[PDB]
């Protein structure tokens, strides 16, 4: 039965526990059975929880070991903490995009979810281009590069520029050509777009994102106001 | 009129005239002259400290709320929960971000612009006599040695120079006009608070001489090592601290210069963090 | 009849003319007049060129209830009379239900009873059929009752209509009317003031006291004393209201008024609602048959009144 | 002198005489009397108001700050971030807890302690003029009824009854006396907002006729349904607004009895629970 | 190197993970030398973080177990789910007194490391106390009570009427008797007290505690004033 599994892993969300959630939500996946709307943004959630915690870690890690300055074994262990929490952060993701292949890209029946499953590869594709560096990394970044890519043209086509969806693609794919790319002149520009576009669909803020929306222009303005500082 | 019939005040803990914790209509704060024969000298003090914050009321300034005499000569203001700025910077050092430093900055000045307005120089300003009320609201307080300028020169007579070195401009050290202060001297000690704000730290961490200060700084040898300043500092707020620590006061920035670097750094200088990830 | 007929066709066609309403579609002419909680403004629709009447209600409420009242003001599309005065369209802007209406440039018989001092029994016959024919409308065609029938509520025009305003329809924008400021004086039934009876019995007293405040030329605080009556500060509305309940009705006076017209008021102001005449009744009243069939140049008598 | 040159204030949006945000040494409060003829009456309105204003310098008392006359007659006071009670209360249905709600109680008898103890009587005292500034603090605002006790009875005079009706007292409704208004009929309003705190929802909410509430309360027949109290209201509270609410004024208590039993209810419903492992 | 060891678990308290901190201890502790002032409190803060996530985990879940009110399998599951929380909070447990019963309390030179240490063994009894009901409840409550009185004793002999260490022992030997023997009367008279003779040295307050010494306070105010209701 699924609806053990999922209120399962509902309960041990409500209990900040983001271990049993996630090895529920991936025994969930292997099923091979395919998402509801609901069913998704448990597995989204505690995903992303994950890729914050290697991020948080492996942050304090990359900010601590620049502070030593010395040659030690306390220097030795933040090298350490660089090659195992990053492990362990290169483990996560590798799970992610195992179970996103498997089977998200095996069942989708809504367009819009595919958007939401290439928004996030390319979210999990972009963390890992960020953490390592060297030619696995640019081949990473190619594969977020041709995901957002991708998920942009649907997000173009058959999306409202009022939509939540579109408006979080706008916004990762935007601070992927910032932090990524490197570049505050076009991720500027983007940014102002996807705020035109979110705008730009006043009727549709109403069902789509509205004050969510409006938060996504407010966040907009942040990055473009810091680009252009 | 704000005299409190006596016997309604309920004085209880101590803090640090002399101050305690007290009860009136709620939680107040209660500064006393705990002696019992008040000289005509601590008489006028009072009569002074308690005619400037009658003039007052503003979000900035630490809410007077009536004085009394018969049991002792007291003052009575809003309790205050929270700390000083002095305890969150040099004690529990709080890591305060930038935009919170820059916005304490603010709200000082904001104060500060509303008493010189009114034509009271506090002159005794520093971090001790800056409270973070609920951690969300700068309110000056300590209204002891203030004082309401004078439209003639001959009522000033003499004064015994009294105060916190570490916030004293060079002409009030110096003291060699019948009256040093000025709207200006303030600013200065404003300019030893940005000090604290940008650097946490206070100045002269190497000098332990109390008269080597005095002397030094009076004379013109001695002034603030700006470079001490964090590497997050907004240029424009180590300029606006320079400006207000300027030796020569009439250079310092006074009344509406004074809020146009701070002013304008407000409309300026955000957002420390830039993430939309959601 | 064919006139009234002719004039709902305009009405029609105008609002056919016009769509949907904002504030933005309007331009302000004049402030035709203000009361307790709302305010009215000649206005000019821009979309069609239409001049109406806006009148803006003042109410902090839900969206949900906003939409609700402006739903149920709808209805006002389909009520069509020629005692009763014309809807074009209802919104909620900034703080405020806007309901925009037939102009009415004759006024509210409040500021006609103001120039004229008292008005004659004769011109008090038509109203009095106006306001019964209306209610029979609202009652019979749209199941409501007026609920607040008084002098400032009867609107009359240069064409000699006389049209009922200011009634019930919004059962939501009754609700949230409920929180209001005081009043200075009241037409309220006593039945009502008691809450021992609610029907168009109330409407009936209401009309019967207006009239009489409309005939004696002043409105109706403990009647006159025997002085006051013969040229012809203010008591608390809470004195007024204990009065209502407590005291017997006003009426006309003795000679001035024929029998048949004191016959009328009587009527309509006896205490208990059961025994006070109703519609049926009264409109085959000694006072309404000669009133009918009496020919009054009302719109001449207006123009010349202002 | 509290007199604000002028020029000097920058008039913004309006929110509600008439009320507009402003500017001057920081968001402020101006509260204008748009017209441009000001007749007597309105003067002394304005005189008056301000007189009291002066008097009050109170965490719980909205904060004055200054007047100005010549571009139009206005009233500045402190700007607040956060909403009314009412607000809080009747719009946005704010999921208080007990402790809070007592809390709020507690300030708003604290703010009218104050301004009795100098012999103001506020006359307008309801929920939207209760405001929980920065969610904390409650200010008591809107001092445009607000008047100073005379010693002599004589200067009373007549004054049109003005206010809103379900916080007015029996006795003030009736207007029976040359002066129904006491610490008493303060007391009442106060009542009314216990309700509102403990209740959730205004007075007579099954009627909507106006004239009828003024009537049937100024009679004795209508009064406060006590039953309508939230459950987790401490009995304490029910005694304490059934006290206030009292038809006899003078069985009313006033705000020194407020402050002997606002501590000792909130003392007694401790919002203490779990207690188990602390870090400390 | 044991300043290796410090350095990392104190750089993985910065980040907010209590698993490589709890690790970081225990290895720590395995070297079987004895810690400083320093070097305890971080451990008691990992072991005492790792068990409160889990206890704020086993609340939730036997709230909800109360909540549901049903007949079916959800309550099977959330029962089931509820055990194994109670499986990870006994392993946690069993390794934190296997730690410590064999390194470091009979090892103890300093007094005041005897209470703590024996303040802590009372504790995780406790918590091992409010989840095991049945037979092997009237074990670990004893063993508790056994502890908890062994830091009583000293506690009333070298100790200050003002330290932190008294007033936590107690602070968690009252709601001890609050929660796990239900008798109220004697925790109040012990709870009153405790802070009666906290009041006598209340001008013996320096610099080192005085944030920890007014904060059991007032927790040992608030306890009381929940409790004379
Ligand atoms: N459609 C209209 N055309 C012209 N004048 C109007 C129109 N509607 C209202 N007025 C005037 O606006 C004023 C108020 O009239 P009403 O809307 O009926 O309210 P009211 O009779 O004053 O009752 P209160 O005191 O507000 S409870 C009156 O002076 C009307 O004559
Ligand atoms: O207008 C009202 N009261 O007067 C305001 C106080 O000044 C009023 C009162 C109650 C009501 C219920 N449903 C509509 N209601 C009103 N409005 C209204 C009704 C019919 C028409 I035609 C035009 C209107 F504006
Ligand atoms: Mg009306």
């Amino acid at each position: 039965d699924k609806e053990e599994l999922v209120q399962r892993a509902k309960l041990a969300e409500q209990a900040e526990r983001y271990d049993d959630m996630a090895a529920a939500m991936k025994e969930v996946t292997e099923t091979g059975v395919e998402l509801s709307n609901e069913e998704r943004n448990l597995l989204s959630v505690a995903y992303k929880n994950v890729v914050g915690a290697r991020r948080s870690s492996w942050r304090v890690i990359s900010s601590i070991e620049q502070k030593t300055e010395g040659s030690e074994r306390k220097q030795q262990m933040a090298k350490e903490y660089r090659v195992k929490v990053e492990k362990e952060l290169r483990e996560i993701c590798y799970d992610v995009l195992g179970l996103l292949d498997k089977h998200l890209i095996p069942k989708a029946s809504n367009p819009e979810s595919k958007v939401f499953y290439l928004k996030m590869k390319g979210d999990y594709y972009r963390y890992l281009a960020e953490v390592a560096t060297g030619e696995t990394r640019n081949s990473v970044v190619e594969d977020s590069q041709k995901a957002y890519q991708d998920a942009f043209e649907i997000s173009k086509a058959k999306m409202q520029p009022t939509h939540p969806i579109r408006l979080g693609l706008a916004l990762n794919f935007s601070v992927f050509y910032y932090e990524i790319l490197n570049s505050p002149d076009k991720a500027c520009q983007l940014a102002k777009q996807a705020f035109d576009d979110a705008i730009a669909e006043l009727d549709t803020l109403n069902e789509d994102s509205y004050k969510d929306s409006t938060l996504i222009m407010q966040l907009l303005r942040d990055n473009l106001t810091l680009w252009t500082s | 009129d704000w005299e409190i019939p006596d016997g309604q005040i309920t004085v209880g803990q101590r803090i640090g005239g002399t101050v305690y914790k007290g009860k009136w209509h709620g939680d107040v704060a209660v500064k006393m002259l705990n002696v019992t024969a008040p000289t005509p000298q601590q008489l006028q003090a009072f009569k002074n400290e308690v005619g400037v914050l009658r003039k007052t009321r503003h979000v900035n300034i630490l809410l007077f709320m009536g004085y009394s005499t018969k049991p002792q000569l007291a003052i009575v203001t809003q309790w205050c929960e929270g700390s000083s700025l002095y305890h969150h910077l040099h004690i529990i050092e709080t890591k305060f971000e930038m935009i919170k430093l820059i916005d304490i900055a603010r709200q000082t000045a904001q104060g500060m612009d509303y008493l010189h307005a009114k034509s009271i120089i506090h002159r005794d300003l520093k971090s001790n006599n800056i409270f973070l009320h609920e951690d969300l609201t700068v309110k000056i307080g300590d209204f002891g040695l203030a004082t309401v300028k004078s439209r003639w020169s001959g009522s000033h007579q003499f004064e015994q120079l009294s105060g916190s070195i570490l916030w004293m401009a060079p002409e009030v050290i110096r003291m060699q006009d019948k009256n040093p202060y000025s709207f200006q001297s303030d600013v200065y000690a404003f300019g030893i608070v940005l000090y604290e704000l940008m650097t946490g730290q206070l100045p002269y961490s190497n000098i332990n001489n109390r008269d080597q200060i005095i002397f030094m700084v009076g004379r013109g040898y001695l002034s603030p090592d700006l470079s001490k300043v964090r590497s997050n500092c907004p240029k424009a707020m180590k300029r606006l601290m320079a400006e207000c620590l300027k030796k020569k006061r009439d250079e310092r920035p006074l009344f509406p210069q004074i809020l146009a670097s701070i002013e304008l750094l407000a409309r300026s200088l955000p957002k420390i963090h830039r993430s939309a990830s959601e | 009849d064919e006139q009234q007929r002719k004039r709902l066709e305009a009405f029609l066609t105008q609002k056919q003319k016009v769509g949907e309403l904002k504030d933005d579609d309007f331009e302000k002419i004049s402030e035709l007049g203000a009361g307790n909680g709302g305010v009215v403004f000649k206005v000019s629709h821009k979309p069609s060129g239409l001049v109406m009447a806006r009148k803006l209600i003042h109410l902090e409420i839900k969206p949900a209830i906003r939409n609700q009242i402006i739903r149920e003001l709808q209805v006002l599309h389909e009520c069509n009379s020629p005692y009763i005065v014309g809807f074009y369209g209802a919104f909620y802007s900034d703080g405020e239900i806007s309901i925009c209406m037939e102009h009415m440039d004759g006024g509210s018989l409040d500021q006609v009873l103001k120039k004229a001092g008292r008005i004659p029994e004769q011109i008090l016959g038509k109203v009095s059929i106006a306001v019964i024919k209306g209610l029979t409308y609202l009652r019979e065609k749209h199941k409501i009752m007026h609920r607040d029938v008084k002098p400032s509520n009867i609107l009359v025009n240069s064409r000699g209509e006389i049209k009922l305003c200011d009634f019930g329809v919004s059962g939501q924008l009754i609700d949230a009317m409920a929180n209001a400021f005081v009043g200075t004086r009241s037409y309220m039934s006593p039945e009502r003031l008691q809450g021992t009876h609610y029907s168009v019995q109330s409407d009936i007293w209401s009309m019967g006291l207006s009239l009489v405040e409309m005939a004696v030329g002043r409105y109706p605080i403990p009647p006159p004393d025997a002085k006051e009556l013969e040229l012809m500060p203010p008591m608390a509305i809470f004195e007024l209201l204990d009065y209502i309940v407590n005291e017997p009705p006003p009426k006309l006076p003795s000679g001035v008024f024929s029998l048949e017209f004191q016959d009328f008021v009587n009527k309509c102001l006896i205490k208990n609602p059961a025994e006070r005449a109703d519609l049926k009744q009264l409109m085959v009243h000694a006072f309404i048959k000669r009133s009918d069939a009496e020919e009054v140049d009302f719109a001449g008598w207006l123009c010349s009144t202002i």
